[PDB]
């Protein structure tokens, strides 16, 4: 798809 | 090669565009859990390592070679097919690892490796653990594997259990009812609302969830990455019979994954489950277009099916039936194109 | 055909399948601005569409040919290449229109349109006006235009402007100093720290600000849809010479766009600029790699040219002087991969613009 | 010196320490509100300082004498008395600004400078403005300046207002009733109720609050640096006639500060108004150990006297007496030892 | 006096000031770990106070002489330095107690103790146990101990440990990254980030964590009170031969402390060890520069030592190798400039620590 | 790009 | 006093 | 140093 990983807040 | 046959172009270039990026690596990174877990699992499995030939399959940056390295090998093939392979080799070259760790970029299912290896080490889950269709890649690689070869990680429980968020299902039902309109500026959208209902249920929640909402004990499916081969994944049929320990309105069945480090020393868990540190995996939720009504102590049965498609993800079907009541829910989902709910 | 020759296949099936889902249509028509306008300009304009042909380009759920039929059109010709235009003739069913509407599945490019309509509407702006190059697609189907026939929208107007905006320019600096660590989990990330920078400002910012982080009136660069030709798109030097009013760091220009239907009543303006309600179009940031000192006073010129490339978007390259330091400042950007920076905080005054005591 | 008679040397060794850490500089710089504005009223008035000669007194890390060489300074004096001027001199090398910038180590009031100056740079605002005694200095670099010199900032207004804070009030009264206790591990800690109640409450509290809470329009205090001389703020007298808005307990003054960059192009305000963005100054409130009740249009009158100690801070004593009833209210505070409530 | 030569004057105001305050007093009796074992202590050991003579040094609120008076003390002299006396002195005659303890304002080394004690007790602990510098004080005042006397503490035992911790190590430099911008308002901080990397490095960090950051038994050294002299105290070696139980990076070395009070009756501990309740003292963890990669079975070798300052604190100076690598790795830190860490976060184990599913 | 249209809030 | 200036998040 | 004891919340 269009982001396979998703963003993770740090 | 295998990766074309199973990959349209048209997917590949964007899922390999996406990797390139080096702020997409950062993210990954900088996900502790999963990159701490990772290297624990590797430093304490040392001699799983130690003056070992290591095959990373889909290295990224490299992190895992590194890892691999930290640990002993002796040589390791870091693969990757996206633009990152020319930045792991500037990692390798300024690491002073250039001896020790070589970027062989391309796709594994295209490059040649120059000999076979000890240990598989690579990161091939995605979001349900089955999204990229990667596992397929991982599997594939064990052709380089030596017979008492092993693999990081070694297996991969998916766990999936009914859950009730009648928060989340008015959210994505109000959402399609848009399309309920008879006037929109006098434009009658009715007739499509069948079809956005299909739509927005048709994508899988992805964000995370206390685990209070989870009406019964956990069914896990199992996929032993040593034993399986790359053709068990493009079909995927997991039964389910839950005994429910809550009464209410089931609004569709939770996943999460964990895997398993099988090391020699000790074996080291990574989980991505809703009572764990949050991972940049999350959770995945699966709506029912119409919830099911369960009371404590019925059994939930059913099955959840995934058939791999072109576009490196799976068709998901899932059927669930209230046995005591024959209440059925029979689902269509996409697993490419989820809801990132979190905020 | 012409859209297979400038695209990629893989960028156009990427691009369609967005176009496909209901929710991206919905997110669309829920923009009050952009389809109220387009409404109030068909509608308000109804001699424009009375008994005449109408080629809708890019008609996706088909509201605009709608609005066409509710101003009085005898045909409408309505052309969709993504899955959306089965949707379409559902709607035209269902609103028992099929006598007034044709869906046509397929692109501008290659359906045969069997006549020559009277006025072409079409949606075909991205953000910053350029990206999807669907301007084109809307220029090439003049070729069904009868003449003296009208566009709408018949001219589209994108606004420069150079902005100051520390806190933007530094969180550049701050994500891609992650590589700047000698030993992340043993390992030395600060060979790839220059990349990442690079990376970071190879991305135009999509977002709000604030009206007062501009430090020069815009420069308006304008397309006029009846004469332009598909060819003039290619290549989009947009020269400027900006006078600053304000001293201060720039480090970029933004960007926004306005569109005119110029109809045969009233002229009907369709504005993304940020004195204006939000729409879904926001505006477009593009960094400087190095800002640039001015004084209020001082002349801000360069070069903003934009190359089409085969990923259905623009290449952006920037220079910019001081004109009296001659302190200069490059950047290029893709224009396809922006960042979406919008958080739905109401955007922050810049520091240093309160000329009264705020306690008073 | 000036300096070491108004300043014991236990107080100045502990202050320039705090002073000479990297990490309580990136602290002030961080502070986008502080740094941005200050860089604002410098540029914008840019020709206050071009081709002119700047001193920057208790320069930090030399922001600001770097903001002034932007506007075109001809020379830049930064003074600075703690051990940052080591950190101020290599950016001033790697800025490559070494022909305009010149960092002069040590106090202000024992330096030498090479010649007068056209305008001097400052930011010698403590919490409450008057904190540190660094106004004094700053008005003591007056020497160095030109008869048409400028002062930036160049005046500072401090708002004073009466405040309702029961939850405030209960918190820090509560602390000091552990001293209530007839048996704490069977010792009778009573007696020293007293003691406790007086060292909380003289305190000041430093923490951001809504406006809601004031009663009352602010009271505003201006010391206009082009005009004060140092001893002007030995004693600082403010009094205050309060026309009460809303009925209620006034729990004590709510203090911020203004300051202005009044230069010849336009004038640019810096504030820690509760109702602007949160700066490291916070704002600073003063507790009433009796609280009074007001009536909404009755008269709150008093003084705010501060009185400066060697311990670069000040004594505050604050009377406040409800005019219609003959409330009084008397209260000695510390301003050198606040209470940091913020989280 | 003694404690004028080894004090810089400076800091001994501050340090003064410090404990005049009830504020910190109160933080202190507020400690249920820290208090109820002083006074299980004595009370439970009352022969070796019952109608003895008790010095108490550094006695604050004279808590700790009300305990020995509690035990049935004949005489109690309690010496406090700081502002704190005069506190002490009306606590002692609202609790009716003037003709049993007698306050002594005044530093143990140049107060005139009439006479000679059986017993002393004091809570001279340091974070780090050796903060502060008053366990000199302590033994200072062993020249008013009777020969045969007693020690309340007794002995104290520091331990050293190695920890693995990516997160604490990897924000020292997230936060020193802030400097390397190349235009922070126009600024070029870069140069500057190397010295803001030894600054964060230099500070101990106080706060907790969780036992399985730890990689190896822990290694004590012991004072005894009984015994050691002032001098002593001055440099303090500590050689370590740490036994790596777990593999991975060690980033640093953690303390903690206890100390036992050993009476006629029975000995009773006050450990600060991360196995037990949190104390105000917390632990301490000091950094290294570079992380030392060590597995299971390694030797991790070095020695840690303190010189003692004028600031009435010590210099850390932590040298550390493996032994199998030869990898070795120094750092300096500044005992009186801690970075007080603590969030009230229960710690996080480290991760890689789940042996069994935890999905199951 | 991947979404040529940006999200607007409703 | 100790410190003069506050420790302000970001 | 600054803070000898540390503060310990109640
Ligand atoms: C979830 C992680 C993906 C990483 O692995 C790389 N990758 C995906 N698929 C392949 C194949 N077939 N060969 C090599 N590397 C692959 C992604 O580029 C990403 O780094
Ligand atoms: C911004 C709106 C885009 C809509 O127009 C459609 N579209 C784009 N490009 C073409 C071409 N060449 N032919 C027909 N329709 C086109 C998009 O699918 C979307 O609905
Ligand atoms: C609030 C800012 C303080 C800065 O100014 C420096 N500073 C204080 N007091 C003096 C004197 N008397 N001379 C020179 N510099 C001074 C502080 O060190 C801090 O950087
Ligand atoms: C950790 C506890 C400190 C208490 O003891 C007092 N104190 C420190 N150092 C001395 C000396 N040399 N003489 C007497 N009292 C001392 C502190 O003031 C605090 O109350």
């Amino acid at each position: 798809g269009k982001a396979p990983r998703k963003q993770l807040a740090t | 090669s295998v990766f074309s046959e199973r990959t349209e172009e048209s997917s590949a270039v964007q899922y390999f565009q996406f990797y390139g990026y080096l702020s997409q690596q950062q993210n990954m990174m900088q996900d502790y859990v999963r990159t701490g877990t990772y290297q624990r699992a590797i430093l304490q499995n040392h001699t799983d390592f130690k003056d070992k030939i290591v095959l990373d399959v889909g290295c990224g940056s490299g992190i895992l070679s590194f890892f691999a390295a930290q640990a002993g090998a002796r040589k390791i093939y870091a693969v990757e097919a996206s633009t990152m392979a020319q930045h792991a080799e500037v990692l390798v070259k300024s690491n002073n690892l250039t001896d020790r760790i070589v970027v062989i970029p391309g796709k594994v299912e295209e490059v040649s490796l120059p000999e076979q290896v000890d240990i598989i080490i690579s990161e091939p889950m995605g979001y349900m653990l089955f999204n990229e269709r990667m596992l397929e890649s991982y599997l594939h690689a064990k052709k380089y594997l030596k017979p008492s070869g092993n693999m990081f990680p070694t297996i991969g429980d998916v766990h999936l259990a009914p859950f009730t968020d009648e928060q989340l299902y008015m959210e994505q039902f109000t959402k399609a009812n848009f399309w309920y309109q008879p006037s929109f500026h006098g434009v009658d959208l009715s007739a499509l609302r069948g079809a956005a209902v299909d739509e927005y249920f048709r994508q899988p929640v992805v964000d995370t969830f206390d685990i209070r909402i989870l009406m019964a004990k956990s069914v896990k499916y199992t996929v032993n990455f040593l034993e399986a081969k790359e053709g068990d994944l493009h079909r995927i049929e997991i039964p389910f019979k839950f005994h429910m320990l809550h009464s209410g309105l089931v609004h569709g069945l939770a996943f999460w994954f964990d895997v398993a480090f099988i090391g020699s020393i000790m074996t080291v868990w990574l989980s991505t489950a809703p009572t764990e540190p949050l991972t940049h995996w999350y959770q995945v939720r699966c709506l029912f277009q119409s919830p099911l009504f369960a009371k404590a102590g019925d059994t939930l049965s059913g099955t959840c099916l995934l058939i791999a498609n072109k576009r490196q993800s799976y068709d998901i079907s899932i059927v669930a039936q209230v046995d005591q009541t024959g209440s059925k829910s029979s689902n269509l989902l996409d697993l490419k194109n989820p809801f990132f709910r979190y905020t």
